[PDB]
RNA sequence: CGUGAGGGAAAGGUGAAAAGAACCCCGGGAGGGGAGUGAAAUAGAGCCUGAAACCGUGGGCUUACAAGCAGUCACGGCCCC
RNA sequence: GAAUGCCGGCAUGAGUAACGAUAAAGAGGGUGAGAAUCCCUCUCGCCGUAAGCCCAAGGGUUCCUACGCAAUGGUCGUCAG
RNA sequence: CGAUGUCGGCUCGUCGCAUCCUGGGGCUGAAGAAGGUCCCAAGGGUUGGGCUGUUCGCCCAUUAAAGCGGCACGCGAGCUGGGUUCAGAACGUCGUGAGACAGUUCGGUCUCUAUCCGCCACGGGCGCAGGAGGCUUGAGGGGGGCUCUUCCUAGUACGAGAGGACCGGAAGGGACGCACCUCUGGUUUCCCAGCUGUCCCUCCAGGGGCAUAAGCUGGGUAGCCAUGUGCGGAAGGGAUAACCGCUGAAAGCAUCUAAGCGGGAAGCCCGCCCCAAGAUGAGGCCUCCCACGGCAGCCGGUAAGGACCCGGGAAGACCACCCGGUGGAUGGGCCGGGGGUGUAAGCGCCGCGAGGCGUUGAGCCGACCGGUCCCAAUCGUCCGAGGUCU
């Protein structure tokens, strides 16, 4: 047998593919789905995401952010059904893959680290020419 | 516990280690074949094996590589001229260790040849 | 994931700006209080003159957290501090206002009215 | 620590019954098919350097 | 009373209802049966399953003998449910259902020689003030003159693990009869690979 | 051994006679096996006699459901004269 | 038959602890009855206000060469104070 | 007294029950709720801090509760060494003095190797009347056994009010236990990258050694893990304790009792989980080989089978166990995928230059999931029934 095969056959139904690409140091706005009583709505989430976990379906990713002088990190499952879309809102260009290191820099500092990754806002533009 | 854990350790720490399988890289590319004891002999197919593949790609990068294992210009010279050429077909498996009969005297040890296919 | 001697920061405007757990007030033993729990915590600095002072014995509930609290949606969050809110036995908070975002499970234990107070809600 | 000692000497019975378990155990041999020595199996022969049918070794 | 014979595949996790599922995949049927437990003939009740198939020319007589008697094909195990007298001559991951809840028995990774302290939690000693090379050890082991021993059954350093475990009350997630997967919600005994038994919870 | 004053051992015996084993054999040697010497060689120099603890090889009886200051009294089995 | 007696011999513990700095080794060639351990070559590592060099104490042939390996050498030894 | 280490703590328990809590009760000056008192009950549980060497105790914050005792005031060939009782020093005090006190104060060597019994683990032997390969029954053991909150019933019964149930039902916890690694979080001694100083290869470029037994730093797969995840305590049946009865004499009434029957605890037996036929009382079932030569015995060749040897393994100190051995994917290589790192070298272009841009998510690349006979498990050897008697 091939046990490999066999968990990424019980995966396959809990894939999914329309989520956009993106990198550590990219800025990115998760609409989430959020239960509060007795309605469920969409929160937005954006930040800069500062860690993707790969693991193929169990793939993770981790987007930082500040919320009214706290800094906020949250850990969302990269195929989790309560992601209703993921918008690319800034490429950052980062040296490593793990970006520990924001948590202690000042805004500044921050902006100075990350700068806009032009390669890739150009790709961007290049595509979304579509017919 | 060792579970599913990769590598002997021969008794000897990390950067001895990685000198032993250097060392005995180049004698086995020098001479073609060498003795050892049997658990030396073993680590050291995947060691040479790697190198003899790189010669096999041929690129300066590769020549770089291998060079950072060997670091005799001269043997890469001949890994890449002389050795490399005749494993083009061949898919893995550029070396053979057997296991020799008599063991070392002054301590035992079980001894083994390793040497490059033909 | 607070202890006893673990320093919090406090969201509100009590007066109150730094408590030192006590007691994670749940159960018999309770090693750690999580978002939603009730510490007692003493008061370490407060502002002068507010209506909390320093010396008291307080009762607050752990708002956000830097050990990540994990969902059963399968995601986590994460706060860069630890936050408390000081309440009263009836776990209304003390003071008018409730400062930075707060953990969402603070609703489904309770704190109905600190979390609409708050200005954010992960 | 405090220096155990053997309370009392061993007797000769219980010395040699410990013993029971230090009988060698002979080597394990098979014949060459090529020059039909007695020799351990997976070596090369030592006599005549044939392995797998073929000659390996000078000997 | 109903079983079947598995191999561990691996763990993952799926997504119901908003909710992430830790769940442990294993590949069960089909099991053949290959001999019953009788009153009459053996004194109790049970069915001897056999899973895998094995290739023959790595089977021994009396074993060939056993299986012919069958007329079933040369297996790699053979592993008895009590008390199930399945009606078809194949169980199969069909005889559980999404819902159902399972006792899961496997063989438990294996620690070898393990110390007091990650066998049997023990808290062993002080790193300083003094604690002079005891940091993992067990402390005393008894009294003094009375009693004059150790109790049998003292916990101590030994072998741990690499024995039979069984989980109980784990809930089926789902069924994929295809490919004879079984979803096991939460964590079962053993590695990947090892063999495990499957059988409807004694839980109430 | 002690800086020193000073302290302070162990250790005798082939045979009548060296006739102290040429020479051959295995072994690098040690050691042995033959040959030979001798009344005698488990008198062969690690040598008169050669006790005991202690170690080993062979043989008889015996022993893996059994509670022991190890013996003693009884009966039976086996082996030997 | 005892004096924690005296002298000597030989046991037990036991094929056990240990083999004396965690600076570190590998291969090829040679010698030899025998080689991880001796010689030679290449690779590797360690010291370098020394773990290098000179002098004075003290030691007293340990120096050099040939031949040798019973013992000494914590193993081995063809090597060696 | 030819030595039985002495307070307290830590660690590890185990036991008693005169019971702190939880379970079951009777009485109450028990309306309810909460108590008081006694009876049954040792299954489990019995928190974290401040002070002090402390045991104890007081105090803080909780708790269902923060029980008391025994085990050489349990446990120093298990640890500590704060107390205390060697040598130093000082204060108070006593003594002409040398010194003295248990009064105080600061200091003050806690010994690598387990022979036997015992304990935890693991083998080897022989036995279980033929020799074997499997699968099992469970005698007998062990493990486990805790408990709170909220809600519904119902703001009902009860009570002037405040307050506030029984019974029955639902959800959520704390600590603990077993397993696990999908997620969360660790480690990950060389998987990748960046950096300094020096020496070197080969001058540039590109690299190598060393700076730890990783030079430093930023990351990090598998594995092993908790801080993470699943699951457990039951349910249920049976017999009881105190206690409550039914029917009922002796004793015309009465009486739970003398005949007989019922109810009734977290406790007892079973039920759950794990070990287990050396259970010598050595059990059962399925299948395999066969009555072989030569003198309840010996000797030899075989059968079914096994062992040796070899490649290995989330198995493991050795041993054992498990898989595989060319009729083969067992390890090693190689290939694909996963995964980490985060855009190699070389070349081109921009810049005086450090550098930057492009080629390029490039290059490198342990273990994870597979494929592939390229390399290696060659060739073989030895053992092993002929089945006692009634
Ligand atoms: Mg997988
Ligand atoms: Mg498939
Ligand atoms: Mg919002
Ligand atoms: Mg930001
Ligand atoms: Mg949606
Ligand atoms: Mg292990
Ligand atoms: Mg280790
Ligand atoms: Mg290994
Ligand atoms: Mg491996
Ligand atoms: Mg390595
Ligand atoms: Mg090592
Ligand atoms: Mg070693
Ligand atoms: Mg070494
Ligand atoms: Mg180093
Ligand atoms: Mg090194
Ligand atoms: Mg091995
Ligand atoms: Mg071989
Ligand atoms: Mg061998
Ligand atoms: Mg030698
Ligand atoms: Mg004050
Ligand atoms: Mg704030
Ligand atoms: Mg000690
Ligand atoms: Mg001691
Ligand atoms: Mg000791
Ligand atoms: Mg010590
Ligand atoms: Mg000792
Ligand atoms: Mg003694
Ligand atoms: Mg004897
Ligand atoms: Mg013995
Ligand atoms: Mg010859
Ligand atoms: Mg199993
Ligand atoms: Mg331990
Ligand atoms: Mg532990
Ligand atoms: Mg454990
Ligand atoms: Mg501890
Ligand atoms: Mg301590
Ligand atoms: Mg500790
Ligand atoms: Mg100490
Ligand atoms: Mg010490
Ligand atoms: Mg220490
Ligand atoms: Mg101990
Ligand atoms: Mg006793
Ligand atoms: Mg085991
Ligand atoms: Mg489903
Ligand atoms: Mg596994
Ligand atoms: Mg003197
Ligand atoms: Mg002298
Ligand atoms: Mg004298
Ligand atoms: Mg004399
Ligand atoms: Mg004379
Ligand atoms: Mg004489
Ligand atoms: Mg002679
Ligand atoms: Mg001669
Ligand atoms: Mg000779
Ligand atoms: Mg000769
Ligand atoms: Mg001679
Ligand atoms: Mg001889
Ligand atoms: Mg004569
Ligand atoms: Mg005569
Ligand atoms: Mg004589
Ligand atoms: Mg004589
Ligand atoms: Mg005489
Ligand atoms: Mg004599
Ligand atoms: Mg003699
Ligand atoms: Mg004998
Ligand atoms: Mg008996
Ligand atoms: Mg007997
Ligand atoms: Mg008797
Ligand atoms: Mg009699
Ligand atoms: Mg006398
Ligand atoms: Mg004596
Ligand atoms: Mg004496
Ligand atoms: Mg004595
Ligand atoms: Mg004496
Ligand atoms: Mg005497
Ligand atoms: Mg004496
Ligand atoms: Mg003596
Ligand atoms: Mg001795
Ligand atoms: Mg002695
Ligand atoms: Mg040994
Ligand atoms: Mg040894
Ligand atoms: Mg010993
Ligand atoms: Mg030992
Ligand atoms: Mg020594
Ligand atoms: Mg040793
Ligand atoms: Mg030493
Ligand atoms: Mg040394
Ligand atoms: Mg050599
Ligand atoms: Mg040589
Ligand atoms: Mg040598
Ligand atoms: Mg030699
Ligand atoms: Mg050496
Ligand atoms: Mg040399
Ligand atoms: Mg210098
Ligand atoms: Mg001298
Ligand atoms: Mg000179
Ligand atoms: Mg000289
Ligand atoms: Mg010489
Ligand atoms: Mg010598
Ligand atoms: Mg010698
Ligand atoms: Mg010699
Ligand atoms: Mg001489
Ligand atoms: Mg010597
Ligand atoms: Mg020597
Ligand atoms: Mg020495
Ligand atoms: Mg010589
Ligand atoms: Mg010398
Ligand atoms: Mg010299
Ligand atoms: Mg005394
Ligand atoms: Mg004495
Ligand atoms: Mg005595
Ligand atoms: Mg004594
Ligand atoms: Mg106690
Ligand atoms: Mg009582
Ligand atoms: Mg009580
Ligand atoms: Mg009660
Ligand atoms: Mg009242
Ligand atoms: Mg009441
Ligand atoms: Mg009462
Ligand atoms: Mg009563
Ligand atoms: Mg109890
Ligand atoms: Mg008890
Ligand atoms: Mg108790
Ligand atoms: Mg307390
Ligand atoms: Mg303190
Ligand atoms: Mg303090
Ligand atoms: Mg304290
Ligand atoms: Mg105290
Ligand atoms: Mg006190
Ligand atoms: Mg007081
Ligand atoms: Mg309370
Ligand atoms: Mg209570
Ligand atoms: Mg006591
Ligand atoms: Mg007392
Ligand atoms: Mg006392
Ligand atoms: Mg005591
Ligand atoms: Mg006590
Ligand atoms: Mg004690
Ligand atoms: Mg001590
Ligand atoms: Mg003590
Ligand atoms: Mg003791
Ligand atoms: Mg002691
Ligand atoms: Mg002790
Ligand atoms: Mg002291
Ligand atoms: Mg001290
Ligand atoms: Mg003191
Ligand atoms: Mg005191
Ligand atoms: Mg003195
Ligand atoms: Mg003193
Ligand atoms: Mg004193
Ligand atoms: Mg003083
Ligand atoms: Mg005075
Ligand atoms: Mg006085
Ligand atoms: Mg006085
Ligand atoms: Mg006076
Ligand atoms: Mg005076
Ligand atoms: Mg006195
Ligand atoms: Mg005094
Ligand atoms: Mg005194
Ligand atoms: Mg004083
Ligand atoms: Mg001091
Ligand atoms: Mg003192
Ligand atoms: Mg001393
Ligand atoms: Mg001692
Ligand atoms: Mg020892
Ligand atoms: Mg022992
Ligand atoms: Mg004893
Ligand atoms: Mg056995
Ligand atoms: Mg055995
Ligand atoms: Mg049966
Ligand atoms: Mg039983
Ligand atoms: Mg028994
Ligand atoms: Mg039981
Ligand atoms: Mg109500
Ligand atoms: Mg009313
Ligand atoms: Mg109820
Ligand atoms: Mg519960
Ligand atoms: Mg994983
Ligand atoms: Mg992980
Ligand atoms: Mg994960
Ligand atoms: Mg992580
Ligand atoms: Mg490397
Ligand atoms: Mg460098
Ligand atoms: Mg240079
Ligand atoms: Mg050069
Ligand atoms: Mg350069
Ligand atoms: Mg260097
Ligand atoms: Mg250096
Ligand atoms: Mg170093
Ligand atoms: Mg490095
Ligand atoms: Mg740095
Ligand atoms: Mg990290
Ligand atoms: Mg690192
Ligand atoms: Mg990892
Ligand atoms: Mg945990
Ligand atoms: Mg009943
Ligand atoms: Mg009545
Ligand atoms: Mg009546
Ligand atoms: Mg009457
Ligand atoms: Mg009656
Ligand atoms: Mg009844
Ligand atoms: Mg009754
Ligand atoms: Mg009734
Ligand atoms: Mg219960
Ligand atoms: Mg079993
Ligand atoms: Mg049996
Ligand atoms: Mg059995
Ligand atoms: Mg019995
Ligand atoms: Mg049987
Ligand atoms: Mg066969
Ligand atoms: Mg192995
Ligand atoms: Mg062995
Ligand atoms: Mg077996
Ligand atoms: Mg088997
Ligand atoms: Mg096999
Ligand atoms: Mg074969
Ligand atoms: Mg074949
Ligand atoms: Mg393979
Ligand atoms: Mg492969
Ligand atoms: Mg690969
Ligand atoms: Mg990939
Ligand atoms: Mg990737
Ligand atoms: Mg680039
Ligand atoms: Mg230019
Ligand atoms: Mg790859
Ligand atoms: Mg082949
Ligand atoms: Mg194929
Ligand atoms: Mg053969
Ligand atoms: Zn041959």
């Amino acid at each position: 047998m091939n046990r490999g095969a066999l968990i990424k056959l019980v995966e396959s139904r809990y894939v999914r593919t329309d989520l956009p690409e993106f990198r550590p140091g990219d800025t990115v706005r998760v609409s989430y789905k959020v239960k509060e009583g007795n309605r469920t709505r969409i929160q937005d989430f954006e930040g800069i995401v500062i860690r993707i976990r790969r693991n193929g379906f169990n793939t993770t990713f981790t987007v930082r952010k500040v919320s009214y002088g706290v800094g906020v990190e949250r850990i969302f499952p990269l195929h989790s059904p309560l992601i209703q879309k993921i918008d690319i809102v800034q490429r950052g260009r980062a040296r490593r893959a793990k970006l520990y290191f924001i948590r202690n820099l000042s805004d500044r500092e921050i902006r100075r680290k990350l700068r806009a990754d032009r390669k890739r806002i150009d790709q961007d533009r290049a595509a979304e020419r579509a017919a | 516990m060792r579970h599913l854990k990769s590598g002997r350790k021969l008794n000897r720490h990390s950067s001895h280690r990685l000198a032993l399988y250097r060392n005995q890289a180049k004698s086995l590319l020098t001479h073609g074949r060498i003795t050892t004891t049997v658990p030396k002999a073993k680590e050291l197919r995947g060691f040479v094996d790697h190198l003899i593949h790189l010669a096999k790609r041929g690129d300066l990068h590769a020549r770089r590589l291998v060079l950072r294992d060997l670091q005799d210009v001269k043997l890469v010279r001949k890994l890449f001229d002389e050795i490399a050429p005749r494993y083009r077909d061949r898919q893995g498996g550029y070396t053979r260790v057997l296991k020799l009969a008599e063991r070392r005297r002054g301590d035992g040890a079980p001894l083994a040849l390793v040497e490059l296919v033909e | 994931m607070i202890q006893p001697q673990t320093y919090l920061e406090v969201a509100d405007n009590t007066g109150a700006r730094k408590i030192m757990c006590i007691r994670v007030l749940k159960g018999s033993n309770a090693k750690y209080a999580t978002v939603g729990d009730v510490i007692v915590a003493s008061v370490k600095e407060a502002i002068p003159r507010g209506a909390v002072k320093e010396g008291d014995v307080v009762k607050a509930v752990v708002v956000r957290t830097k050990k990540e609290i994990k969902r059963p949606d399968g995601s986590a969050i994460r706060f860069d501090d630890n936050a408390a809110v000081i309440i009263n036995n009836q776990l209304e908070p003390r003071g008018t206002r409730v400062f930075g975002p707060v953990a969402r499970e603070l609703r489904e234990k309770g704190f109905m009215k600190i979390v609409s107070l708050a200005p954010e809600v992960l | 620590a405090k220096h155990p000692v053997p309370k009392k000497k061993t007797s000769k019975a219980r010395r040699d019954a410990r013993r029971s378990h230090h009988a060698l155990t002979p080597p394990t041999l098979v014949p060459c098919p090529e020059c039909k020595a007695m020799k351990p199996p997976h070596t090369v022969c030592p006599e005549c350097g044939y392995y797998a049918g073929r000659k390996v070794l000078e000997v | 009373m109903k079983g079947i014979l598995g191999v561990k595949v691996g763990m993952t996790r799926i997504f119901r209802d908003d909710r992430a599922v830790p769940v442990t995949v294993i590949l069960a049927g089909p099991c053949p049966v290959v001999q019953r437990r009788t009153p009459e003939k053996d004194g109790y009740t049970a069915v001897q399953l056999g899973f895998l198939p094995q290739n023959p020319k790595r089977v021994n007589r009396p074993l060939k003998g056993h299986f012919a008697k069958a007329g079933v094909e040369p297996v790699r195990i053979l592993r008895e449910i009590r008390d199930f007298n399945p009606e078809g001559d194949t169980v199969t991951v069909e005889i559980f259902k999404p819902g159902e809840r399972v006792d899961v028995t496997g063989t438990s990774k294996g620690r070898g020689f393990a110390g007091v302290m990650k066998r049997w939690n023990f808290a062993g000693g002080p790193d300083s003030h003094g604690a002079h090379k005891i940091h993992r050890h067990p402390g005393s082991i008894g009294n003094r003159k009375t009693p004059g021993r150790v109790y049998k059954g003292k916990k101590m350093a030994g072998h741990y693990g690499a024995e039979r475990v069984t989980v109980m009350n784990l809930e089926v997630v789902d069924v994929i009869p295809e490919e004879n997967l079984l979803l096991v919600k939460g964590a079962v005994p053993g590695p990947n690979g090892g063999l495990v038994i499957v059988r409807e919870t004694k839980k109430a």
